[PDB]
RNA sequence: AAGAGAGUAGCACUGUUUGGGAAUGCAGUGUCAAGCCGGCAGGUAUUUGUCUGCCAAGGUUAAAUAUAGAG
RNA sequence: AGACCUGAGUGUGGCAGGACCACCCGCUAAACUUAAGCAUAUUACUCAGCGGAGGAAAAGAAAACAACCGUGAUUCUCUCAGUCAGCGGCGAGCGAAGAGGGAUUCAACUCGUUGCCGAAUCGGGUCUUAUAUGACCUCGAACUGUGGCA
């Protein structure tokens, strides 16, 4: 229910009145949704294989206790904070459930 | 399916086993001619993805070309006017190597009709691309609505002219909106829409 | 000598004139009252072939946007899925009967929908659907004398079906209340702006007072 | 573009004891050494070769169109100006002449020509016949070989119904929803003979208008 | 037309008006607008004073549509109303009402004598305008 | 009930191109993702939180347009 | 001794090669000139060079605009606009896009992938007046996946 307009061009919730309707669903929704089956052949694939030079140096930051050496380490190699984040948070968990 | 499988599999490129089965398979290339057929293509999920169907008329080749920049073939290096213009060895091509590895089997073997490509290996001094093709005299592809369509006289040598999707890439084609208003048709048509003189009737 | 003149500017240092040695970059426009004959020729060809079919398939009726056209109508490219369903046809079978269908579209208010699903059901009402065959018709099909009682629109719009678009019109004459003579516009819609215009420095005026309070 | 300026002239300098002018190149033609590329040589490029982006064509605001119309028609109803013009209407029983509506189901050229003689319109015709003679000039070599005068204007209520008036030499026809200036005024000169049907003649008021009515 | 022009007059004058001293060459002075600062400077300051330099802040991506808003004054508000409604309008009578948006304006401004009472409908208004069209004894409607 | 194109997109250096301006597009090398709080765009750089629009990395497609030394 | 994999020789049936090149697509790519000198800039992402098609080519079905009362593939035209957008020894100079009125428009489809099937597919031979989207055979190709349904 979107909130209705008033009658005026400035303030908040400016704009000619109408009668607003909510947004229709879509298949584009479909992204954003958990992935099981996609997430379990992950799953697979990452214990045939194991790590990887990078994520072994990433692994002894982290044992040592220098996280934020560990984010500077990442953000270099895959160059988004973003992407570095999500890096860091796999390798804690792995070793975690290992 | 089991496509799943062998396409997360092939994005562990970094892994230990991955970079042993490549470094093998880049000693093995190493020794072969520039161009070679091939029975079967050694990425057959990722094939069968960008047009590669296991019948009659589909043929599957593999080009190796040379790693670096360009160097301007100028005698002994001089370049003359403007110092604008000067260096020989800091420029680079305004193409991609995948577009190139493609020219090269076009023109080669001129009775084919490429269709795309796909990245294979690399090395120090070399790249490996693998190229599909179909042959359009074939009785096969000849009465196959979903192929025959590459039969027709306007879709001779694609490749030269830049169609495919590697030529596609450079060309800017990849963009759409206020990021590709001045190469939208192409590069030489806008520049020729923005600077003909337009002289109106009644003016 | 130069005088008092205007700095020009005239852009003309590329090579556009065709003489001995350049092509040039010219595009004149001697073709344009013969190519005038030639589109009309062709509409007329055209409508003679699909007679009696309209020669413009029915379109929505859309808004312009941006506030310097927000108050216009015009129309559309095609109709869309939410005012096919509530006029009751599927959007395959209706592109067969000369209405133009849209997919991207999406409405987002009331009073846009109604008038579109107005137009779609008037249409519909004065459709003819010659049969496929003439010696069996099916269900909700044209007879013969309806068959031959059959005329071809030509209006460029294809308004013959349900006409012009459509706006609200104009207030009559009438008579101030005394609200309206004493209440302040300019006072009213000079704090509503203020509000947005000021909400950041008002609210760093806060967070500081708020913050000279960990007594 | 490229005439006069296909050659591979260069000038051959001072020190000669010849004019500076570009020469033409190569031997044993009699064209060789000969100049080139002036507009004061032989075979030379002309001097601002014409170009097609000329402006051709001219805009005219269309009150002033409208203007021009009213009183070129306005002009046609004085006999003086009429005779002026060069038409013969001494025989013409009145000014503006309107003839009855049963002159458009006429389908023989020879009743057309009986009506013209009856309301005396036939003098201009015989004038426009005499008058008919080779161009002088150039003219008669690019398909304008015969002159002739312009005679009388016939106007019709539309383009209905001219059969038997085609074909009649020092005749024009006109269509009283779309009157055109270059026929109202041959040459830029007001005062043609016009002869009206009373169907064309009652559209008048709705076409133009009066001075209050619009 | 050719038969107008000074060159028809100047057949035999062997010159054409540029002088047997100083002559007729190609391009004295420089081409287009060059020296602006060498040898043509005191054009320049005497008539293009704020040509040379820069002023302001800069605006990438500037869309003219959101910045549409044209003026009219009180004193033209009889120009829109139909032609016979005018000189009859009254205080506490029936009023004509004016839409700004269907005729393309966008504010009300408040220059001049207002000559006859209405309803304005408006986008913006000024606060003089407000007063004087209160006084009056027509009112402001606004609308978006 | 599931899924939707990976040395791909991104980042660094260098070069070129653009009206695109703390970087519009592209190329070479190095590095190299996400998808149990996804990705791209929103014309001033960074970190964080909302909102809006879309869903790349495979393919085909008439008409309205050009013929600036062709047949 | 026999399979599979990789690779040769011959035979049968086919295709490529050169020309044209005004317009079109991809690459490569100047200087004269202007700046009253000149090196960044400009001429110009132009001329010259190499490759490739057609009767047109290219583009085309949103990882698009916008910030509204919202539009809806591509191409072209007027206009936006020589721009109180912007770039530039901020000099000489250069320079677009959304929106709006139109031309055209019954304009849209598909592979891979996911789920259910699993040679139902292709080539060759014979027959039906038929090198059939038909039928039968085929220790031929194809399960390292051709086809059919959502
Ligand atoms: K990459
Ligand atoms: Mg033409
Ligand atoms: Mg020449
Ligand atoms: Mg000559
Ligand atoms: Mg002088
Ligand atoms: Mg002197
Ligand atoms: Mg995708
Ligand atoms: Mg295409
Ligand atoms: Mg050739
Ligand atoms: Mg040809
Ligand atoms: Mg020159
Ligand atoms: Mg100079
Ligand atoms: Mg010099
Ligand atoms: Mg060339
Ligand atoms: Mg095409
Ligand atoms: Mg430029
Ligand atoms: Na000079």
């Amino acid at each position: 229910a979107p909130v209705p307009r008033t009658g005026i061009i400035a303030g908040f919730n400016k704009g000619y009145k109408t009668t607003r309707r909510a947004r229709r669903p879509s298949s584009n929704d479909r992204y954003a949704l958990p992935h099981k089956k996609l997430r379990a052949v992950k799953a697979i694939i990452s214990d045939l294989v194991g790590f990887s030079p990078m994520e072994r140096r990433v692994q002894e930051l982290l044992r040592v206790g220098k996280d934020k050496r560990a984010l500077k380490f990442c953000k270099k190699r895959l160059g988004s904070i973003k992407a570095a984040k999500k890096r860091r948070a796999k390798v804690e968990e792995a070793l975690r459930q290992q | 399916g089991s496509f799943m499988y062998l396409n997360e599999l092939w994005k562990k490129k970094s892994s230990d086993v991955m970079r042993f089965i490549q470094r093998v398979r880049a000693w093995e290339f190493r020794h072969q001619h520039t161009i070679v057929r091939l029975r079967r293509p050694t990425r057959p999920e990722k094939a069968r993805m960008v047009g590669y169907k296991t019948k009659q008329g589909y043929v599957v080749f593999r080009v190796r070309v040379r790693r670096g920049g360009r160097k301007r073939p100028v005698h002994k290096g001089i370049t003359y006017g403007k110092p604008n213009t000067a260096g020989v060895l800091g420029r680079k091509l305004n193409k991609n190597n995948r577009v190139v590895a493609e020219q090269r089997l076009g023109k080669k073997y001129g009775n084919l009709r490429v269709l795309n490509s796909y990245w294979v290996n690399a090395d120090s001094t070399f790249l490996w691309y693998e190229v599909v093709a179909v042959d359009p005299m074939h009785r096969a592809i000849r009465r196959d609505p979903r192929i025959n369509w590459i039969v027709n006289a306007v879709h001779k040598h694609r490749e030269q002219r830049g169609l495919t999707s590697a030529g596609r890439k450079h060309r800017g084609l990849r963009q759409k909106g206020h990021k590709a208003s001045k190469l939208r048709p192409s590069r030489r048509a806008a520049w020729r829409r923005n600077n003909r003189m337009v002289f109106l009737r009644k003016r | 000598p130069k005088g008092n003149n205007a700095i020009p500017h005239v852009h003309q240092r590329k090579h556009w004139n065709p003489c001995s040695s350049q092509k040039g970059n010219v595009k004149v426009f001697f073709n344009q009252p013969a190519q005038k004959q030639r589109r009309r020729r062709l509409r007329l060809l055209k409508a003679k072939k699909i007679f009696p079919r309209p020669l413009k398939a029915l379109r929505p009726q859309v808004n312009c946007p941006t506030v310097r056209y927000n108050m216009k109508r015009r129309l559309g490219r095609g109709f869309s899925l939410e005012e096919l369903k509530a006029a009751g046809v599927k959007p395959r079978y209706a592109r067969t009967i000369g209405i133009r269908v849209d997919r991207r579209r999406k409405n987002k208010s009331e009073e846009g929908m109604n008038i579109n699903v107005q137009r779609l059901k008037t249409y519909m009402s004065k459709l003819v659907l010659f049969p496929l065959n003439r010696k069996k018709p099916q269900k909700g099909d044209a007879t013969e004398e309806e068959v031959k009682a059959a005329t071809q629109d030509r209006s460029r719009y294809g308004t013959a079906a349900v006409g012009g678009l459509v706006t609200p019109a104009r207030e009559a004459p009438r008579k101030v209340t005394e609200e309206e003579s004493t209440k302040k516009m300019y006072k009213f819609l000079k704090k509503n702006h203020s509000a947005v215009r000021f909400f950041r420095a008002r609210n760093r005026r806060a967070a500081r007072k708020e913050a000279k309070e960990n007594e | 573009r490229l005439s006069g300026m296909k050659h591979s002239a260069e000038s051959w300098g001072t020190g000669r004891a010849v004019a500076r002018i570009p020469r033409i190149h190569g031997g044993g033609t009699s064209m060789s050494g000969a100049g080139a590329f002036g507009n004061m040589c032989r075979g030379g490029r002309m001097f601002a070769p014409t170009k097609i982006f000329r402006r051709w064509h001219r805009k005219i605001n269309l009150h002033q169109k409208r203007f021009a119309v009213v009183s070129a028609l306005a002009a046609s109803s004085l006999p003086a100006l009429v005779m002026s013009r060069g038409h013969k209407i001494e025989n013409v029983a009145e000014v503006p002449l309107v003839v009855e509506d049963g002159v458009r189901a006429y389908e023989k050229t020879k009743e057309a020509m009986t009506f013209l003689k009856t309301v005396g319109a036939i003098d201009d015709v015989n004038r426009v016949n005499d008058s008919r003679q080779i161009r002088a000039g150039r003219g008669k070599m690019r398909n304008r070989r015969y002159v002739a005068r312009r005679g009388p204007m016939l106007v019709m209520p539309d383009n209905k119904g001219t059969r038997a008036f085609r074909n009649i030499f020092g005749l024009d026809l006109a269509n009283v929803n779309s009157l055109n200036l270059l026929h109202l005024a041959p040459g830029g000169h007001v005062g043609r003979f016009i002869i009206w049907t009373k169907s064309a003649f009652e559209k008048l008021d709705k076409i133009f208008g009066t001075f209050t009515e619009p | 037309p050719t038969r107008f022009k000074k060159t028809r007059h100047q057949r035999g004058s062997t010159f054409c008006g540029y002088g047997r001293v100083g002559k007729h060459r190609k391009h004295p002075s420089g081409r287009g607008n060059a020296g602006g600062e060498h040898h043509h400077r005191i054009n320049f300051r005497k008539y293009h004073p704020g040509y040379f330099g820069k002023c302001g802040m800069n605006h990438y991506h500037k869309k003219k549509n959101t910045t549409w808003k044209p003026t009219i004054n009180l004193d033209n508000l009889t120009k829109l109303m139909a032609k016979d409604e005018a000189m009859k309008a009254k205080k506490g009578e029936a009023l004509p009402v004016i839409d700004l948006l269907a005729n393309g304006y966008s504010k009300l401004l408040g220059n001049g004598h207002l000559q006859a009472p209405c309803i304005v409908k408006a986008r913006w208004v000024s606060k003089l305008a407000d007063k004087k069209i209160r006084k009056a004894g027509g009112a402001v409607v606004l609308q978006a």
